[PDB]
């Protein structure tokens, strides 16, 4: 893994609007399967450099796990930030709805 | 809208997509039998079905 | 002459492709 | 030996053919050998250019020059491993 401050200035640019005129700019005479192969070349590139460095180099994270540490860090922030949130509304909408716990009940008796 | 209630569906929303990075991979994996090889021995199957 | 354009390093450094992985059997799956 | 010939652009072999020979060491020993250049320049008529590998540096031969190539060289070395071996090439 690297880069990650990029990848979050990217996300940052990505939601300011005046970015989305400037990619309406830049769509001019493109096509989806240049826009899919930029996309899947941006993405090699990043993990080129990941199994050329890591060869020779080592990041400030370096740790007796390597990278698995980091990978597994990157997924359970996207875990607690997406699926426990989700898991929150849910939550209440399931309490709202049926009471909480409603989705676990048993069928009525007969 | 008695018998019109069971008939309003809304489709599954499960997605079959799982990149497959063999490069990271050298050695092989172990792998179930699900059926009995029916194609050899078929005449002999009830009968040695039950050893080991 | 001297050099003034300003060269990228994708025009000197290719990256090799490992998003999809390799077939060596040079065969599709189906197949 | 592999099928990766070094392009002779300047770019990745700076000073290909300055001058009209070329040297290479060979074993652990280092041995010094000269080659004459029209001698190496015999294998880019060969070479293929829709293959390029390792950077894009080393286009790939014909299979039929590589491997008439390779079979000189075995040839040698059997020879050299061989004692009834022809004292001449004639
Ligand atoms: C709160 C933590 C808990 C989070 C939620 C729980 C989640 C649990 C799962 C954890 C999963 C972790 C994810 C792992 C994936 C890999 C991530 C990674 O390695 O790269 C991260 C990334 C590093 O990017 P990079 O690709 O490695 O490139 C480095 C650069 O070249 C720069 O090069 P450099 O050499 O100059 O420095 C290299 C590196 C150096 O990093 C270090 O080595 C750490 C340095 C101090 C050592 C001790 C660390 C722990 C104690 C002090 C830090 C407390 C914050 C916890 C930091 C946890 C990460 C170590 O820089 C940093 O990462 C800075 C991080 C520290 C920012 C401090 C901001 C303070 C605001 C919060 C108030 C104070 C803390 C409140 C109490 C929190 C208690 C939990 O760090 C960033 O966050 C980039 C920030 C960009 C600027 C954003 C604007 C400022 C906002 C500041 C907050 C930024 C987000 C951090 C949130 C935590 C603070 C609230």
């Amino acid at each position: 893994g690297f880069h990650f401050q990029q990848y979050i200035a990217m996300a940052g640019r990505a939601i300011n609007p005046v970015q989305w005129t400037r990619a309406w700019r830049r769509m001019e005479g493109k096509s989806a399967t240049e826009v899919y192969r930029d996309a899947l070349a941006w993405t090699n590139n990043q993990f080129a450099q990941i199994s050329r460095a890591s060869q020779y180099r080592a990041w400030w994270w370096q740790n007796p796990l390597g990278m698995g540490l980091v990978l597994y860090g990157t997924y359970k922030a996207w875990h607690m930030i997406y699926m426990v949130r989700k898991q929150k509304k849910t939550a209440q909408l399931v309490a709202a709805a049926y009471g909480q716990g409603g989705q676990w009940l048993n069928p009525v008796p007969r | 809208l008695l018998g019109h209630t069971t008939s309003v569906t809304m489709g599954n929303s499960d997605i079959f997509f799982l990149p497959k990075p063999s490069n990271l991979l050298k050695i092989a994996l172990p792998a179930f039998v699900f059926m009995p090889n029916l194609t050899i021995f078929t005449r002999a199957f009830p009968f040695y079905a039950h050893t080991s | 002459k001297t050099l003034e354009r300003n060269v990228p390093m994708k025009e000197i450094l290719q990256p090799l492709w490992v998003v999809e992985p390799p077939n060596f059997l040079r065969q599709p799956v189906w197949k | 030996m592999l099928n990766f010939i070094p392009k002779r652009c300047p770019s990745v072999s700076l000073l290909f053919g300055k001058r009209p020979v070329q040297r290479i060491e060979v074993g652990q020993a280092r041995h010094q050998l000269e080659i004459p250049v029209e001698t190496i320049e015999k294998i880019y008529e060969g070479v293929d250019s829709r293959l390029e590998y390792h950077n894009k540096d080393y286009n790939a031969m014909k299979w039929k020059d590589f491997m008439k190539l390779k079979l000189d060289a075995y040839h040698l070395l059997e020879a050299s491993q061989s004692e009834t071996a022809a004292k001449s090439a004639l």
